């Protein structure tokens, strides 16, 4: 009713070149109540230096957020994004997929 | 440039 | 085309337990963000968001925050107001959401105004396209109506719609006018990722565009096809632009038959596009 669970995409900036310099994003959206807590994690681990938009809202009125860092992708490292709200039991992960 | 804060609900 | 808007986005979150409720104030031109303030700032004040802004005198950082910190005080009272008119707990966290500003068209004319509520992410009440009377969700809601009625609030937002809201985003656009007035269509391209030995996604998309308003569409056989596709959500890139794509699964060897079609205010004319194996 009042609780939407939010959508969650994680994605670069820029095309993925291994060994070059580009922003990862995990854009979160879709979710009311607006309190959430994301983390970005590079083979597991929590990334320190993440940065956020200021919150804003959708025309159906549920929130959307930015979460982003800089990273340098290669073959072997994995990125995720972990997702917390209260529509949530535990906490979701999306893992990095460079083509999508 | 915001409006100012009108009145309550 | 050629048409403009201006809006404010205001989140007032109570917390129980936590202090005062949380103000949160957004400000936007189209798609680009240009101020914000936060109530949980250590120092709260209106802060430029985007470039252009920053131009502004301090007599205008300081009439917006002293706007913002009033607004404040009064969301606090209307969430008060609506915990009791829904008969509500003084335990739960609540949300109030408004949003308002102005359409124009590409000679700066007034096209449409708006000021709604959202009360826990549900529509409460709204200014209609009027400017001059309100539609309330619910009996809750028919008590603020009669509270802005007799405060005369709808003619107070008519001025300022007609008003200053205009009359700034003409201003923006003017002084601003480089990023604000530019649109960037989008860069596509199509690429092919088998799933099986008979099948194959087609993966349609659209890269550093603005604004975020894009179609993106697939035919097969010259017929638009919702079977079998898949279409995000546009996302921002984080460097003002917008990313979109949209999939559709297809038989091995059909691929030639499907086609991507591509809509955006940047392009002088739509565009079809279709794999091409390099």
């Amino acid at each position: 009713m009042i609780q939407r669970t939010p959508k969650i995409q994680v994605y670069s900036r820029h095309p993925a070149e291994n060994g070059k310099s580009n922003f990862l994003n995990c854009y979160v959206s879709g979710f009311h109540p607006s309190d959430i807590e994301v983390d970005l994690l590079k083979n597991g681990e929590r990334i320190e230096k993440v940065e956020h938009s200021d919150l804003s809202f959708s025309k159906d009125w549920s929130f959307y957020l930015l979460y982003y860092t800089e990273f340098t992708p290669t073959e072997k490292d994995e990125y995720a994004c972990r997702v917390n709200h209260v529509t949530l039991s535990q906490p979701k992960i999306v893992k990095w997929d460079r083509d999508m | 440039f915001p409006r100012p804060w009108l009145h309550g609900l | 085309m050629g048409s403009h808007s201006m809006r404010y986005f205001y989140t007032s979150v109570s917390r129980p337990g936590r202090g005062e409720p949380r103000f949160i104030s957004v400000g936007y031109v189209d798609d680009t963000q240009f101020v914000r303030f936060d109530s949980d700032a250590a120092s709260p004040r209106e802060e430029p968001r985007a470039p252009w802004i920053e131009q502004e005198g301090p007599e205008y950082w300081d009439r917006n925050t002293q706007i913002y910190k009033a607004q404040a005080q009064t969301d606090r009272e209307s969430l008060r107001n609506l915990r009791g008119y829904y008969n509500q707990s003084e335990a739960g966290s609540h949300t109030l959401q408004s949003m308002y500003g102005c359409d124009v068209g590409p000679d700066g004319r007034l096209l449409r105004g708006h000021n709604q509520y959202a009360y826990d992410g549900k529509d409460y009440i709204a200014l209609n396209e009027d400017l001059r009377s309100w539609t309330a969700a619910d009996t809750a809601a028919q008590i603020s109506q009669r509270k802005l009625e007799a405060a005369r609030v709808a003619e107070q937002l008519r001025a300022y719609l007609e008003g200053e809201c205009v009359e700034w985003l003409r201003r923006y656009l003017e002084n601003g006018k480089d990023k604000l007035e530019r649109a960037d269509p989008p860069k596509t391209h199509v690429t092919h990722h088998p799933i099986s030995d008979h099948e194959a996604t087609l993966r349609c998309w659209a890269l550093g565009f603005y604004p975020a308003e894009i179609t993106l569409t697939w035919q097969r056989d010259g017929e638009d096809q919702t079977q079998d596709t898949e279409l995000v959500e546009t996302r921002p890139a984080g460097d003002r632009t917008f990313q979109k794509w949209t999939a559709v699964v297809v038989p091995s060897g059909e691929e030639q038959r499907y086609t991507c079609h591509v809509q955006h205010e940047g392009l002088p004319k739509p565009l079809t596009l279709r794999w091409e194996p390099s």
